[PDB]
Parts: structure tokens; sequence; C-alpha cells
């Protein structure tokens, strides 16, 4: 009908159908309901399932370039592409995540930022995050009402680290050689490690992407562990070599499923290391993965996100960090300490005590509430007083192993916070 | 091209292989209703009741479907008689024109159009009154607009008054858009503003849109 | 002016208008027009905020209105459902609008113009000559229907006056055509409001010869050439097929109070029309009392393709348009969706609905006699097959031994029947009423006037079984109990389906409790499944068996559950374990087991694993008082009925009870419609796990029990498993049975309302016994609060096969 839907499709539905690039987690229940119900949008007779749709970014990349080719001229823009994680955001839309849906949200400055950004021209179809070594770097702007080059001096404006912009022209069948990589890679010279370097004509939608490898096999060492206390770093790899291995995620590193200490070939760069994605075969059990990964970082670690915090010193010390306020050590002081901040009293009291708990400790969403199901507790005045697992079937990894030896500690904060909520709220 | 004879005055019958599979049965269907038929006077000649059933249906994708041939003056195609004088033609004609931007309008000849077949839920009427053979086809009338439906994807209609149980009418849940009569529905004037209804609901099904301006005579 | 009503209609014209059709003592018809309505409702501020003047505004009055959207909580800081009181007020538009916020947009514009003016579908009403304005002789138009029906008289009975008629077309394949095939005979038992039922049979007198027409008249045939010369005290009339259709047409524009026909709308009525219009270009014109719009004879199908649950699909209703207020019945349609029969066809229905036990006279070789006394057979069928007898000329002896019958004569309490029927060695023997069965294509290659005799008496007995069909089963009794207790017209009464039954009482129920319910966001359904028939503990039983049941579980335990939407104060979500008792913690002590109930529904969700909705049992709903006012007015009915001795008053009170039986057994299936007032998840899911309860309750306490020395020891103790109650909880309880008496009892079947438990002992007396004993100990000590148990009969020799598939033999009680 005219007044909505059909001949605009509300530009979802029509996009939806045939345009995956933006399928994100968000818009599969009003994509999902449009078609399921197409008899009773307005009228007419239509039904279909288009459930399980994921953000299909890649086509506007039409292939790889894996070896020297010759580029045509004219005039390019050229950038340099980082290693880590690929997220995509797009005016307020929720960050997420290509392959797995997470949905870190990015902090609030870079949020404004971006969407001003996007305020100032429309163009922008989406732009690009990475999440190396847990840091927000902006990766690549798509558009076309404006050249690329007024977006990122835009968002560097605010305060916002932006990759290196640089401009070219070409009037001759110049042949790219390993020589034009190189030098355009001293160009784009930085601290942060880069997986490539892109060019972009007229702002084209379908793109290139070109890169080269470098692997070589030395030896191997075991996974080193960065835990310095202030919830930033990651699972970095290191050889024997004299270089580390640069590792996006603990997930990464679990996908990789390669053996440790033994005979190992990782994908190795000219001057950085991209961690071996399995894509061959070859048999291997998870669990002496997770065993053999679980005793190098720590009996009491675990496997989830970026952070697994310890737990033997929790006490009340890791309240505070994850309510990001001052140290503290006595109950009253730190009921006190949350009370005089405003936000921080509003945000506690929207999340239940056990979910709090879990976030304090940093207890995945997977397996934690799993192994709390098949287990008995004992309750006395809303505080655990006893507990005893029944089934050894879901004993079989390590993580659950190591929650259910840690759950003394858990139990002792989900008490400190229980009690804390009830003098709080009383 | 297939030739079939009959007992009764239409004897020959125009038709296309698309529509073969229904028409024998047709034939039967006007076997046992063509002697209380003929008997009255109607708009079109025996001969020309089988006209538009030859026009191919595979290009086609939407077909339009009126409400019923005016009582007298026959062709065998709907809205399609060229005088600028009656308001079937001069509507169907219209609700295209300014639709899609071009004037001086005498007529748009829908049957060359590859991709719409005009059409009307009774094949014909009695010279004097409207719907007085609709007893005699009132299973033509489905058989006819299952065949069709089977071989487009959206189906439009003038009308609800006399459309309103087309779901009920249909077998197969096939999109049908529903539309009113660019003369009156019931007692109400339409200019037919959903043609571009038509375009994007036929682009949805990933096929070209109608071009509303190729057989436009000027 | 006294009126006994027939049936309401409305007109179908641009200035639409209803009618109601009644007659006096006298018999004379009346007709009263009243002008139809739109009806909405609003609230103080939307009726003092409508610009334009309302055409008519009453008080609806102070009314409550609660949100029945279910909030899903994962803790017990559940928030309390949304609920306010206002005063409302009803609006009268005959136009279509579209007013925001106006609720109660479910219940039909017919059930509003029944319940709002006051006025039952089927009563006696004794009219104001003051507050009535005649149109015509027998047309009256009233502007206040609220004042015209303001008095009320008990019923009494009026000779109806009825069509029964039958149409034996021509035809060569399977069903005959308009345009191919003409009407041979029509058989009609037309019953004025003289009381006169006068049985004619008009021929097709085109199809016989001229000797032949001589000849039948000469055997008491009329032949005719114009409509002046019909005569309806001969039961054969000839005449050309132009005058016959004339004749129909002027019998179906007459405004009688029933046309009964069996499948009529699909083949008889249809095919008159269409001949008529096709052989004259004639067409039934219709009329309306009024004598301001006139239609013609449209049969149009309403179709309903949704079951909601596991089956296959129904079929279509066709109806037949008219405003002359006379109800075009059809038997079939009503046999068909109120029946259960293994084939759909008139000589099932015939074989099984008259059936007599008669005795063997004679043998004769292929001549016997069967004397169908009150001696042989039971009382109170040997008039009614009487009766059937009189217009029937087969028999079909045993199962499949059809007979014609010789000669035919009427005994008191009794018939006298004779057939050619081969030599049997029993003397008894039960004779079913079963349909002709004849080659009719092959008897019609020869077509005479022998032949055209004996198919009006078979066109004349299937008219005639209309008639017997209608006062079998008290259709117009039963018509008018449904009109009175779903508040439907008397044509509506079958016609409408569950939710338009029960949108009439539940309306009531609603303006009498002053609750609205309303549902905001759009409703989604999830599988509850449903059931608990698991595997037996064994298959092979050479013992006897007995069967307990529930009387009106599902009512019962919506009543003593409180399980109602509106009463449910939440549901409580666990996807761990220790969220899931510390939330179980804080409701024993927040929501105690002796006010509360919690029940454990299945979860929603697929996440979740255990959902508890938790049930204020402080203030009663609407389901469980619909269910209770149903079970408490069908019990007065059926105590009514047991001092009665008038046959009529008799078929009233049966009826009314049945009407009543029929509305209170079916608020549990509509609590699983979405569509329907009575939606709620939660709500089905709980009624569906106390019924399970139940069961298992029942199954524990009938198994692993035994009987010695007059002492009976459950196996497990009496418990309430819901809460804790005050009475004995020793198992051990004494009876008055005799101290030789060792018999153990072990359940192995339990059905979704019956469990069934076998005995060891082989005398049906003493098995009978024992299961009186038990409905008496279970209703006395094991039940509470309103709950009872009943004794069926006695399975002897059950052997399961599979679930719900057993044989056994039953014992009556």
């Amino acid at each position: 009908m005219t007044s909505s839907a059909d001949l605009t499709n509300l530009k979802e539905l029509l996009s939806l159908y045939k345009s995956l690039r933006f399928s994100d987690s968000v818009a599969i229940e009003k994509y999902n309901s449009l078609v399921e119900w197409g008899t009773s949008t307005y009228w007419k007779i239509g039904v279909q399932k288009v459930t399980n749709v994921e953000t299909s970014i890649s086509d506007y990349y039409d292939e790889v370039k894996n070896k020297p080719f010759n580029i045509d001229p004219g005039y390019y823009i050229f950038l340099p592409v980082y290693f880590g994680s690929v997220f995509i955001y797009s005016k307020g839309k929720n960050m997420v995540e290509l392959g797995s849906g997470n949905s870190f949200q990015i902090p609030d400055e870079i949020r404004s930022a971006c969407n001003k950004v996007l305020d100032s021209d429309n163009g922008i179809d989406f732009l690009r995050f990475v999440l190396l070594n847990n840091r927000w770097i902006m990766e690549d702007a798509i558009s076309k009402y404006q050249s690329p080059v007024n977006i990122f001096k835009l968002a560097s404006e605010y305060g916002l680290n932006i990759p290196n912009y640089l401009e070219i022209e070409i009037e001759e069948d110049t042949l790219f050689d390993d020589e034009l990589y190189s030098i355009m890679e001293r160009s784009f010279d930085d601290t942060f490690p880069k997986i490539s370097i892109s060019y972009i004509k007229l702002g084209e939608l379908k793109r290139q992407v070109v890169d080269f490898f470098k692997f070589s096999f030395m030896y191997i060492e075991s996974i080193k562990v960065d835990r310095i206390g202030d919830n930033i770093f990651i699972p970095s790899v290191i050889t024997k070599s004299g270089k580390k291995i640069l590792v996006k995620d603990v997930d990464h590193l679990i996908r990789s499923k390669v053996r440790e200490h033994t005979f190992v070939k990782v994908k190795k760069k000219n001057t950085f290391s991209i961690l071996y994605d399995y894509d061959g075969n070859g048999t291997e059990t998870r669990g002496e993965v997770i065993k053999r990964i679980i005793d190098t970082i720590g009996r009491d670690y675990y496997v989830n996100g970026k952070y697994f915090s310890k737990v033997g010193i929790a006490g009340l010390k890791q309240l505070t960090n994850k309510l990001d306020i001052n140290e503290c050590a006595t109950v009253d002081e730190l009921v006190d300490e949350i009370n005089k901040s405003g936000t921080v009293k509003r945000k506690i009291k929207n999340q239940s005590v056990f979910d709090l708990s879990r976030e304090c400790l940093g207890y995945p969403e997977a397996d934690f509430i799993t192994l709390v199901n098949n287990m008995r507790f004992k309750i006395e005045n809303c505080k655990v007083v006893n507990f005893n697992i029944e089934n050894t079937n879901c004993l079989n990894n390590p993580s659950i192993e190591t929650i259910y030896g840690n759950f003394n500690q858990f139990v002792s904060i989900f008490n400190t916070v229980t009690d804390v909520k009830k003098r709080l709220f009383e | 091209m297939n030739s079939v004879t009959i007992s009764h005055a239409p004897y020959t019958i125009t038709y296309h292989d698309d529509w073969e599979p229904v028409m024998s049965q047709l034939v039967e269907f006007y076997n046992e209703v063509a002697s209380w038929l003929l008997r009255d006077e109607t708009s079109p000649i025996p001969d020309k009741f089988f006209i538009q059933l030859k026009q191919p249906l595979r290009n086609k994708r939407v077909c339009v479907c009126g409400i019923d041939p005016y009582p007298k003056d026959g062709t065998g195609v709907p809205f399609e008689s060229p005088n600028f004088t009656k308001k079937s033609i001069k509507e169907i004609a219209s609700s295209i024109s300014r639709l899609t931007g071009v004037i001086d309008y005498k007529g748009y000849n829908l049957n060359i159009i590859d991709g719409v077949i005009p059409w009307n839920y009774y094949l014909s009427c009695k010279l004097g009154e409207t719907k007085s053979h609709a007893i005699y086809w009132d299973k033509i009338s489905k058989l006819l607009l299952q065949h069709i439906t089977k071989h487009v994807s959206v189906l439009y209609c003038l009308g609800k008054t006399d459309f309103s149980n087309i779901r009920a009418k249909l077998e197969s849940p096939v999109t049908t858009i529903v539309g009113y009569h660019p003369a009156a529905r019931d007692h109400q004037f339409e200019k037919d503003r959903s043609f571009e209804i038509i375009n994007v609901l036929l682009e949805l099904d990933n096929k070209t849109p109608i071009n509303w301006a190729q057989g436009f005579i000027y | 002016m006294d009126v006994r009503c027939i049936n309401w209609f409305e007109s179908h014209g641009e200035n639409r208008f209803l009618y109601l059709k009644s007659r006096c003592r006298n018999g004379e018809t009346v007709f009263i027009r009243f002008p139809h309505y739109f009806y909405y409702v609003v609230t103080d501020e939307i009726y003092q905020s409508l610009s334009p003047p309302p055409f008519n505004a009453r008080p609806m009055g102070k009314m409550r209105t609660i949100d029945i959207d279910e909030t899903i909580s994962y803790n017990l800081d559940i928030k309390d459902r949304k609920c306010s009181v206002a005063d409302m007020w009803l609006i009268e538009e005959p136009k279509k609008r579209s007013i925001q916020n106006a609720t109660m947009d479910e219940f039909f514009n017919i059930s509003w113009f029944y319940i709002s003016n006051g006025i039952s579908p089927d009563g006696c009403y004794s009219l104001d000559e003051q507050y009535l304005t005649k149109i015509n002789n027998g047309c009256y138009h009233c502007d206040d229907p609220r004042n015209c029906f303001a008095k009320e008289i008990p019923r009494f009975d009026i000779p109806r006056s009825y069509l029964f008629l039958d149409i034996e077309c021509h035809f060569d394949k399977k069903f005959p055509s308009v345009f191919i095939n003409p009407i041979s005979h029509t058989s009609y038992c037309y019953i004025d409001l003289s009381g006169k039922r006068l049985l004619f049979t008009l021929i097709n007198e085109e199809m016989l010869t001229e000797q032949e027409i001589q000849e039948a008249v000469d055997r008491g045939c009329l032949r005719i050439q114009s409509l002046m010369e019909m005569d309806y005290e001969r039961e054969l009339v000839l005449c050309s097929e132009i005058v016959l259709l004339r004749i129909a047409k002027q019998l179906l524009e007459l405004t009688f109070d029933y046309v009964v026909t069996f499948n009529g709308h699909n083949f008889d009525l249809r095919y008159i029309t269409n001949r008529l219009e096709l052989l004259t270009g004639e067409k039934i014109i219709f009329r309306s009392p009024d004598k301001k719009e006139a239609v013609h004879l449209c049969i149009y199908e309403r179709n309903q393709s949704s079951h909601k649950g596991v089956c296959g699909m129904a079929n279509t209703t066709f109806h037949v348009n008219n405003n002359n207020g006379t109800i075009f019945f059809d038997l079939y349609s009503f046999i068909q969706k109120s029946e259960k029969l293994d084939s759909y066809k008139l000589d099932s229905i015939s074989k099984n609905a008259f059936s007599c036990m008669g005795k063997v006279l004679n043998r004769g070789v292929r001549e016997m006699t069967f004397i169908g006394d009150d001696t042989t057979d039971a009382k109170g069928k040997a008039d009614t097959f009487a009766k059937v007898l009189t217009t029937g000329n087969y028999v079909t002896v045993d199962e499949d031994i059809i007979c014609k019958v010789i000669r035919k004569d009427i005994l008191e309490n009794g018939f006298k029947v004779v057939l050619s029927c081969p030599t049997l060695p029993n003397d008894i023997y039960k004779l079913s009423f079963g349909k002709d069965d004849i080659d009719l294509a092959q008897m019609y290659k020869d077509y005479n006037l022998n032949i055209a005799l004996d198919m009006a008496r078979y066109c004349i007995h299937d008219a005639c079984l209309c008639q017997y069909l209608w006062e079998y089963y008290g259709v117009e009794t039963k018509t008018d109990a449904g009109a009175a207790t779903y508040v439907l017209p008397q044509s509506m009464v079958f016609e409408y389906r569950a939710s338009t039954i029960i949108k009439g009482p539940l309306l009531k129920l609603l303006l009498e409790t002053k609750t609205i319910l309303v549902r905001s966001e759009t409703k989604q359904k999830f599988p509850y499944e449903g059931g608990k028939v698991f595997a037996p503990k064994q298959k092979m039983f050479s013992n006897n068996v007995l069967i307990f049941d529930y009387n009106s579980l599902y009512p019962n335990v919506c009543i003593f559950g409180n399980l109602s939407p509106e009463t449910l104060v939440g549901v409580v979500v666990s996807t761990n374990r220790l969220e899931e008792e510390i939330n179980n913690q804080l409701l024993l002590q927040k929501y105690p087991p002796p006010r509360y109930i919690t029940v454990h529904c299945e979860p929603r969700l697929p996440n979740l694993i255990s959902e508890i909705a938790i049930f204020d049992r402080s203030i009663e709903g609407t389901i469980p008082r619909l269910l209770r006012t149903f079970l408490a007015e069908r019990a007065r009915y059926k105590k009514m009925l047991k001092q009665a001795t008038s046959s009529t008053e008799k078929a009233i009170y049966d009826s009314m009870q049945y009407t009543y039986k029929i509305v209170a057994n079916s608020v549990y299936g509509l609590m699983g419609f979405r569509n329907s007032a009575l939606y709620s998840y939660a709500s089905a899911k709980s009624c569906t796990s106390i019924g399970r309860r139940m069961i298992l309750y029942l199954e524990s306490v009938l198994n692993g029990a035994e009987l010695s020395n007059g002492m009976l020891r459950f196996a497990n103790t009496l418990s309430n498993p819901f809460y804790m109650d005050d009475r004995d909880i020793n198992p051990i309880v004494k009876t008055s049975l005799p101290i030789d008496y060792r018999f153990r009892f072990r359940s192995v079947y339990g059905d979704t309302d019956s469990v069934f438990t076998e005995i060891d002992s082989q005398d049906v007396d003493k098995s009978i016994e024992i299961a009186k004993e038990l409905e008496r100990l279970i209703n006395s000590r094991v039940l509470f609060n309103n709950f009872k148990i009943e004794f069926e009969a006695v399975y002897k020799n059950l052997i399961m096969q599979s679930k719900k598939k057993y044989t056994t033999m039953k014992y009556s009680a």
C-alpha cells in the first residue's frame, strides 16, 4: 500500500531480499516477521522462512590477491588495513561481530564521534572497527558523498585514532610488485601492526585486497599471559625466533587447534605475525588442547572473552575494578562509595546479584549457568550455603572443572554482593 | 496452433497451447450450456467468445481482470474497442498514461503487450443487460482463472464488489493484487493509482517491471 | 398480544433492518421490524469528547478493565498486573465507524442486540399494544424494543407450520445437472397452522405417455395444466415441469416456520432455483415482510478450514439468502458437525436412528412376520417405530438382510410387518430401519407408471424422514434452548461456531461481574503438548478391570485452582538452578500454599527449564465462574427433569440441560484458541498440568492397594499434591465388606480423564459392589473440597494393543 511498506518495504525487506551485506542480528526479527506474515502486512498472500541470516559484508570485496599483479592507472587512496577483529556500525547500530554476533559495545565518546561524522554526511554506508590488543582503531570509511580523507580527519578531530591516508595519481600501467608494497608499508609505518595495504579508486563499492605470505617454521613456546591487573591485554604467543604471535582473541587461540611445544608452522609475515587458522585435517581432541592451554595460563583461569580475570584475590577489590571506582577493602566503605557515585548506583540496580557477580568474576554465558543447572543447592537467607554436583557429563571440559574449583570464591562474591544490595535497598 | 470442432455454433475455437490442458474440459463445459446460451443474442459472435485464449502466457506475468464486457459491440478483447467515446478503453488508457507521464491518448491495445493481459470475470453477456449468462460459465470462470494464475505470478482485478470472494474462488494461494474498477467500483470513481505497486511487486519476484508505455499508441 | 418466536433475521439492503418472526395462540404469524444498529463501547472521556451528537447513548455503568498481557519475570520482583475501574457507555450507530479505544470488538452485533435489549431469542412475550406501530396486516414496526419486550409469559405449544420436502431429479451420471436433467418428483409433507399434515407428491407428466397419464388418472392421480387447478389433498398430482416449478416457487414464497430438508441447500433448493431460471427465466422472489425489498434464491458457502489441532479439515456449510423469515434448516450439516459417524450418508443415519427388537411369528420358507410389541422390546420405541414404519417400505433384518415390506398394519404398543427373508432359527431379531437400496439407473431405463409411484413413495418417505429426525433430536426444543443459552438466532444456533456460542454467555457473565479483559501486545502461540497416556505395565489380563471417571474434571479444577488469566499473579521462569531455588524459597514465604497456588507449567521458552505460574485464589475468575454457573444450571435442570411427567416438559428440560452441558464443555477448548476471548497460555497449561496431577494421584491411590478382612490399605498415604490440608492421613480405612474378600488393586492404564484399575475378582456382581465401594471411599475420604467421581462400567478381559487401543467386554451397572 502507498501508506507504508510494499513499494517502500520500509527499506528493509527489499534490501534484505538481495543485499546480504547488511544482515545484522537486530533486523532478523523484523525480516522474519514481515516475510512470515506477508499475507498480513496489508493484503495479499505470501509465506516464506528467512531465518538464520548473517552479515555478508564480503560482497563489497571481489577477491583477495595472493600474488603480485598489474594495477591500472588512475587516482588511488591508499590506507593501511590492520589485523584483528572486524566490526560494523551505522548510525547507532548495534556493534555486531562477523561470524559470532558479539555485541561488545564501544565507549560513549567514540560512538558520539562516529554518529556526529555520519550526521555530517549521510554517504557513509558503514565503517569498520578493529579491536587489536583491546583497543579501538579506525579501519575504513566506505562513502560516496565525500572523500574518505575528510571523514578520517573529522573523526580524528574529536580525538580518535585514524589510519594514515595517501593520494596517488598514476597515468601508466605500473606493475604492482613487492617494492610498491614495501614503500607503501613504510609510508604507513606505525606501532600498530597492519595486515595489508588497501587502495580505493573513486570510492568504488567493490574492492580488491592484496597480500602475501612469508610463513616459516622454527619452534614454538608456551602461550604467554599478559595479566597486569588493568584488564587490558591479550594472550600473546611467544616463539623461539625472537618474535611473538599476534592473537586477536582467545577464540582464535582455541580455534587454532595446534599442538604446543612441537613442530608447529604458522603464518609469518615480513614484520608481523598472524595466528594460524585451522582449515586442514588431522586428529586432535578439544579436551587435551583446553587442558594444555589452561594449565599454562593458570588453574584458576578459564576461557572467555579477553579478560579471564583471577579469582583467588577477588575479595572486594574486583567489585571496584568492574565498577571503575577506587580501591576499597571494607564492606561499609565500598557501600558508601557506591552510593556516592550516582551513575554506578543507577547501573547496579538494573542487574541482578547473580548477573553482577558473574560479570565481576567474568563467568562466561555459555557453561556457568549450565553447570549451575545440573547441581543441587542448599540456601539459607538467600545466600548459598551448600552445593553438590551429581553428574560428571558436564565435567569433561576443564573449564567447568576450574569453575567448580573457584565456586567457593564465586559463592563468597555472591554473598558479598547480596549483602551490599540488601544494605543499599533497605 | 491447434483447432477443435464442437457441435454448436462456435465450432472452431481459437486458443494457444498454453491454454491447451483445460481447453478440452472447457469444450465439454461448453457442450451442455451453449444450447441455452446461443438462444439469446450476445454481444460477441459465437466465434468471438474464444478470442483472448491464444495470446502467450509464459511472457506475461501480470493479469488485469475486469468486471464484465459491456452489453453490445463484442470484440473479444476486453477494453479494446477504439472509439474514444466509451468509458472502457478511455479508462484503460488513462489509468496508465498519466502514471507513466505521456499524454494525447487514444488507446493502449493491451494485446501487443507481452507482460500484461486484460481479462474479465465473465466471458460475455446479453444484448440488453449484463451478467445474463454467468451461470453457463460459472465453473469456466473458475477453470480459466485457475489456468491463468498458474502461468503468471501477479493477478490484478478491478472491482471489489464482484471480486470479494476471489480467495475462496482460488485454490492455490497465488499472490492476487486487488483493485477497483476504473469507471466505478460501487458509486465511486477510481483513478487506478496502483500500477506502480504492481511494478514493484513484480520487481520483488526477481522479474523485470512492466513497461506501461511499450504499446502506447499516439 | 402473545407471540412465541420462531426465528430472527436482518435485511441485506442499503437500509438494513432487523426482523422478528413469531406466532400467536391461534396461529397467525406476526412479523416485527426493528432498526439494525452497530454497537460500540466508550468511556466517560471518549463519550464526552464526541464532536458529532451521538444517535443514542446508554450508560453501561461501572466496569473494571484488566490487562491480560503476560509479563515473564526471572525473579520475585513481579509488578502488579494492570487494572482500572471506570464508567462506560454503549453507543448505537447505523453506519460503520472507526472509533479509537473502543474495546469489546470480538462480540457480534446480534449478540449485543439480544443482550442490551434484554431479549431472549426463543422467549414468549406478551407485547404491549401502546408501544407497537402497525405497518400492515401481520407486519408491525417498533422503535423501542426495550419497552416492547417488557412482559414475558410461560411458553405454550403452538402447531408450527412445517415443510419437509424432498426432490428426486433425473440423472444419468453420478450427480444430476441443471442444464442436462429435469426435475422428476417433488414430495412435500406440509403442516399448516391448523395442524393438517398433508402429504402430496407432484410428478412431471411430460415423461409419461398419454395412455400412461390416462391410466394414472384412472388410478387416482390428478392431472392438471394450470396452477389454479392444483389440489393439496391428493397424494399424487401430475403436472408439467413449468407448472411443478411454479408450484414449488409459490410454496417456497409462503411464510413457513421451518422448511426442513436433508442436504437441501447443496442440492434441492439450488436445483429448484436453477431449473426455474433456466427453463422459464423466472426467479424465486423472496420478499421481506415489510414489502420494501425483494431478493432471489442465492446459496452462499461459509468455509471453515481450521481445526487448531492434529486432525484434518472440516467441510463448508451452504446457506440460503432470504428475507421471509423461514428457516431453511438442513439436518445434514447439523448431524455431521454434532455427531460422529463412520459414514456421512442418509442410509447410515437412518439405520442408526430407529431400531427395534422383534419376535418372528412365522417363517413360511421366505415369509416372516416380525411382531414388535413392548414384550420383545424396550419402552417408548414402539410408537416411534410404528410412526416410522407407516411411511416406510424397507427393513434391514440382522445387519445386511435387505427386505421389502409386503403388508402394513398398526397395532397398539406395537406394529405388524411381513418381509421376504430366508428361514432363520432364532426367534428375536434387531431390525434397523435402513434406507431403500435400489439400482436407480437400471430401473430408470424402463421408466413406467409403477416405477414412478415407487419413486414417489421413496421421495415421500425421505421427506418425512426429516420430520422424524426433527422430532427425535428435539430440534425445535434443542434450537430454542440453544437460542436461549448461547444467545443466538435460531437459524444461527447451529450455524455459528464455539467462539460465537460462548460470546453470548461470556458477555453476559462479563456484564454481571463488570469485567473487561484487554490484550495489547500481539499473542504468540507455543506447543503446549497435553497428554498423559504412557506405556501400560502389562497388556494381557484375564481378570476384570474397574473404570472410574471424573465428573467435569476441567471445570472443577478451574473452579478449585482459580485458573484465570486475570487472577494469575505472575510467572517465574528459571534458567539456572540456584536462582530457581532462591525463587522457590522466596515464593514459599511470599505466596503461601494455604492461600495462593503454584503450578509447575512447561517452560514456554527453550532456554528455561522450570516455569511456575502463581494463581491467587482470593478472587474467582471469569472462566471458573462460567464453568461453575454452567454446572449448577445443568444440575438444576436435570433435577427438575427427574420430577417431570409430560413428554413436552421432559424434552424441554433434556434439551436445556444438553445445551448447558455443551456450553460448559467448551471453555477449556477455547482457552487454547488465540482469537477467542478466553485465550490464556498459562491458564491452559495450568489446567492440563492440574489434570495430569489428578490422574497421577488417582493412579497412585488405586495402584498397589489391597482388600483384606474388610480393610483397605492404599500404597501411598492421602497426601494433597498441591498444599497441606487438615484431615486424617492414614491410608488404612475400614469398609463394610465380607472378611473372606481377598483382592488386589493394580492400575495399568490411565487416560486424560479416566484411570483403568485391574481387580483379580471374576464375579460380575462382586466386581460391581467393589467398584461402588471404591467410588464411595474415594468421594468420601481420598478426595477433598468439591471433587467427586463416578462409576461407569466394568471391563472384562481388557487387553491393550497400543495407546488408547484396548479390547474388552463392558458390563452395565
